RNA sequence: AAGAACCUUACCUGGUCUUGACAUCCACGGAAGUUUUCAGAGAUGAGAAUGUGCCUUCGGGAACCGUGAGACAGGUGCUGCAUGGCUGUCGUCAGCUCGUGUUGUGAAAUGUUGGGUUAAGUCCCGCAACGAGCGCAACCCUUAUCCUUUGUUGCCAGCGGUCCGGCCGGGAACUCAAAGGAGACUGCCAGUGAUAAACUGGAGGAAGGUGGGGAUGACGUCAAGUCAUCAUGGCCCUUACGACCAGGGCUACACACGUGCUACAAUGGCGCAUACAAAGAGAAGCGACCUCGCGAGAGCAAGCGGACCUCAUAAAGUGCGUCGUAGUCCGGAUUGGAGUCUGCAACUCGACUCCAUGAAGUCGGAAUCGCUAGUAAUCGUGGAUCAGAAUGCCACGGUGAAUAC
């Protein structure tokens, strides 16, 4: 898609991810960052991605390699 | 050859420095080209007057940048130093390259 | 010998020279006709070689820069009428009646703050 | 006000700039930074002396500050001493060699910034302004001003409503383009707040 | 991209030219700033008309 | 206007063709400063007019214009009661102006091809005196004298 | 507001601190500082390293850091109807006023009404008013024309020499440039006009009746706008309305309106060839050239702090050819897929490329806006703002009118 030759991911979250990868899934992790672009290693693991007032529960699945954390999170309430 | 390109706010001021380089040069030695004029740079600004709102009227400003170029084709090397240095160049900026 | 005439219109510098002869029209060392002179100032610049005399009595050398079509023409036009003087400038007196001894002074008016162009004013809600 | 500033319009005409050093784009901001800094300290120290106008000018790639004034006496004191004492701390502020020359102007009541501080000081005394300001204006005409005008602006007399009050005496020919106009705003600070003091003095036509 | 080197984003993010604003040097205003004096327009005008800024004048082109 | 007089410059005569009248016609016709596309249109229209009619060059558009020149125009005016339309006798200059003026709007309104052709066709049904320009002319004569004496 | 991805940004939900983010001031201990780490979203707290310096008077002291103390700091908090300062606006509209004098019981009037005249309280004459000052006018900048001074990085006629390219001698003529100057003053004449003022017409002249533009804004009006540019009287909070930090919001969306851009086409689209600009900007910049890539762009990389070099190869226009009245070889919305560029960061929330998709629209109601000549109109270019940000604003030129009884 876009953003040139390879995306960015968050360092502090990556060390928590290696616990989630090695030990397997446990619970939604409460993360302030939305910034990371998902790649295969985050798949099958419960995380939670901030919307500016709460971490939104994303369980990661197969095609999410195409996506960032942030995309599933709603920052503007509606009727 | 050796040349002075000058820069000035006042046209009648860079005029006196390029007068002084001429009469210094033909005094101390010879061979000066006087002031080649060269086109004027004009820094034209416009800025908004009001502290708040009122876009409509603004005030325009200008800084006229007068250049001059003087060359000496002078080969009298040991009177070139006497031409050099001693001048204060009418209180405005000058640069002297070979 | 040579008869010189300068002229300007709209910041276009021209340099006209004239001597006797069955002249073709020479502009920047090419013909004006090979500069599309069917269209480019087509009879416009050959104004002194219209009213007071015919074309084929003077050789002519012209060098022009700046403007577009009408921009290029008037500098050459006012240089060529002034250069028309093989035996004196007596024909300027007849060209005075025509008006081609006087170049058109006019230039573009600047942009100023609060106008869309130069006299064009914006529209504004109610009144 | 809605008039153009007399000082600014006449800069290329008949009023020298109050800094006159040349600079290139790289150091133009930094020279103007030290120039705007020095004038704060310079206005602060020389209150008794009272500044007429200042030339901040270019010597040998350093700085020089010719200060004109009503009163040299407090500035000079003994020899070159109390001028040098200022010039030393200016050299620290500028960061380069600083050179100071103090320049007296005789009949100082005739010049505009100088009279304005005198008027504004009697506002600090809290005088009856209606007589006091006009008595100051009359002094200039008495001392051979061609024209003079004053305007004050604010809660004058401590007033609940804001008010204004000019006076003018002599020929001050404002929209005349050749005219030499010396003009200055100054303000007073009172227990009722700030009072503006504007003064126009007219010398000549060429 | 490459190895550990792209992961070196432990910087303060105060490094970036995306970060510093260029506020008015005298007043802190973050609007109306021309770079040439490095001030917002009103203190430029306040100085210029009072004749302090060297070589600067009105324009009538 | 009310006070000071206006009397503009008399424009360039058209090159070779020699009609300063047709030079004024292209200046009226001119779209958006394109005097170049205007002069491109006019000769193509003038050749196609003279080719169709079988006539000579200068008098072809001139005879077509001549039928469509009325001697009067009307003005909206009021003094007493609610607005009146008042006929007035045209200036001879403004006469030739009004004939040319209605032509360009008429040529835009046609069912025809591109501009050289459609303008020549408009000149054709003014030369034949049966199209839109004669219909615009043949109005004011009926309207006059129901309303004669107001200023 | 001449630039909301974080920062900006003030506000919210969250995480924190409280003599603090910043001043002024003391004591006490520590060079400042350059390295690295764990835990945390980060701020951060909590570390191990190391370094341990100019003056010294051997109690030091200046540069500077950390800790603690109390005087205090702080506020884009509140009050523009407490204010300065500053600005809009009626309006560059031609008016507006004070000295004395006279006139009236007096408020006041006259001056500043008249008779003419103009762009004009412009000017004459007349006058119970004479004078003054602010004002328009005019001094200025820029532009229309000429002459002198000056000739490189600019320019090239006459000259030679030319890879015959202003390229290289050279000429500096001439262009341009920028320094200095001239000329136009109702002055020249005629006529008309109260003879005066003035006016009309013509002359001569490159420029004629304020030459054009710009700058230049009277006394005063709206207790106008601005306590968020700043200053500031007064009021208030001062372990919170302050300060620091992360993410979010400022870009939402059944709607209404303003101000702009782009269309609805054939004077035009689309394809090829062909050609004149004017003003800019540039060193954490602009970046040729050369090569590479579908292109956006990428790699290598001269020259120049600029009449030189760079962005930078101005477009409409013009010559040929195609399309032929159609929701089109018109038009681009929307949306898909695949890409490039900046930055710690493209996620809410960037620009841009490529391929694909091809809504609406076939010229807009009542109503309403602008403009009197290089203007309207129309096509390009440039700058400020700036990491990246434009259909805005600000600037420049090309083409270039119609109509004013």
């Amino acid at each position: 898609r876009s953003l040139k030759k390879g995306p960015f991911i968050d360092l502090h979250l990556l060390k928590k991810v290696e616990k989630a990868v090695e030990s397997g899934d446990k619970k939604p992790l409460r993360t302030w960052s939305r910034r990371s672009t998902i790649f295969p290693n985050m798949i099958g693991l419960t995380i939670a991605v901030h919307n500016g007032r709460q971490h939104v529960p994303v369980f990661v699945t197969d095609e999410m390699v195409g996506h960032k954390l942030g995309e599933f999170a709603p920052t503007r309430t509606y009727r | 050859r050796i040349r002075i390109r000058l820069k000035a706010f006042d046209h009648r001021l860079i005029d006196q420095a390029t007068a002084e380089i001429v009469e210094t040069a033909k005094r101390t030695g010879a061979q000066v080209r006087g002031p080649i004029p060269l086109p004027t740079r004009k820094e034209r600004f416009t800025v908004l007057i009001s502290p708040h709102v009122n876009k409509d009227a603004r005030d325009q400003y200008e800084i006229r940048t007068h250049l001059r170029l003087v060359d000496i084709v002078e080969p009298t090397e040991k009177t070139v130093d006497a031409l050099m240095r001693l001048d204060l160049a009418a209180g405005v900026d000058v640069q002297i390259s070979l | 010998n040579q008869y010189y005439g300068t002229g300007r219109r709209k910041s276009s510098a021209a340099r006209v020279f004239i001597k006797p002869g069955n002249g073709k029209i020479v502009i920047n060392q090419r013909s004006l006709e090979q500069y599309f002179g069917r269209e480019t100032a087509r009879m416009v610049v050959r104004q002194p070689l219209e009213l007071v005399d015919m074309v084929e009595k003077l050789d002519l050398y012209i060098t022009v820069k700046g403007g577009g079509i009408s921009g290029q023409a008037g500098a050459i036009r006012h240089g060529i009428t002034r250069a028309l003087m093989e035996y004196d400038e007596s024909l300027r007196s007849e060209l005075r009646k025509a008006g081609f001894v006087t170049r058109d002074a006019r230039q573009v008016e600047r942009k100023k703050v609060g106008l869309r162009k130069a006299r064009r004013r914006p529209q504004f809600s109610k009144r | 006000g809605q008039k153009v500033h007399p000082n600014g319009i006449r800069l290329g005409i008949v009023k020298p700039w109050n800094s006159t050093w040349f600079a290139n784009t790289k150091e133009f901001a930094d020279n103007l930074d030290s120039d705007f800094k020095v004038r704060q300290y310079l206005t602060k120290e020389l209150a008794k002396a009272s500044v007429s106008r200042i030339v901040i000018e270019r010597p040998a790639k350093s700085i020089r500050v010719t200060i004109h004034t009503a009163r040299p006496g407090i500035v000079i004191g003994k020899k070159g001493e109390d001028v040098e004492k200022l010039r030393k701390v200016v050299a620290d502020i500028a960061g380069v060699p600083a050179q100071i020359n103090i320049a007296e102007v005789r009949k100082p009541e005739l010049d505009a910034k100088l009279v304005a501080d005198s008027i504004t000081s009697q506002l600090e005394r809290r005088v009856m302004f209606r007589r006091a300001m006009k008595r100051a204006v009359q002094n200039a005409m008495r001392l051979g001003a061609k024209g003079i005008k004053v305007e004050v602006s604010g809660r004058l007399g401590g007033a609940e409503i804001a008010r204004t009050e000019w006076y003018r005496e002599g020929r001050v020919p404002l929209h005349t383009l050749r005219a030499d106009i010396d003009y200055n705003t100054s303000e007073a600070h009172t227990t009722y707040g700030v009072i503006g003091v504007k003064v126009w003095i007219f010398k000549g036509e060429i | 991209r490459w190895n550990a080197v792209l992961k070196l984003q432990t910087l303060p993010r105060d490094s970036s030219p995306s970060r510093q604003r260029n506020r008015c040097r005298q007043t802190g205003r973050p609007h109306g700033f021309l770079r040439k004096f490095g001030l917002s327009r009103i203190k430029v005008r306040e100085a210029a008309m009072r004749g302090e800024i060297p070589g600067l004048k009105k324009a009538s082109w | 206007p009310r006070r000071r007089v206006i009397g503009q410059r008399k424009i360039l005569p058209d090159p070779k063709f020699g009609s300063e009248l047709l030079a004024k016609f292209v200046n009226i016709l001119m779209v958006d400063g394109k005097k170049s596309t205007a002069e491109s249109i006019v000769y193509s229209a003038l050749e196609t007019l003279a080719q169709r009619s079988g006539k000579s060059e200068l008098e072809a558009f001139e005879v077509a214009l001549e039928n469509v020149r009325p001697t009067v125009e009307v003005k909206s005016r009021r003094v007493g009661g609610s607005t009146y339309q008042v006929p007035v006798e045209v200036r001879p200059v403004r006469r030739n102006a009004l004939a040319m003026r209605w032509i360009v709007e008429a040529a835009r309104k046609r069912g025809d091809k591109s501009m050289a052709l459609r303008l020549a066709n408009e000149l054709s049904d003014a030369a034949e005196n049966k199209g839109t320009a004669v219909k615009k002319r043949e109005d004011v004569h009926r309207m006059a004298e129901a309303n004669k004496a107001f200023a």
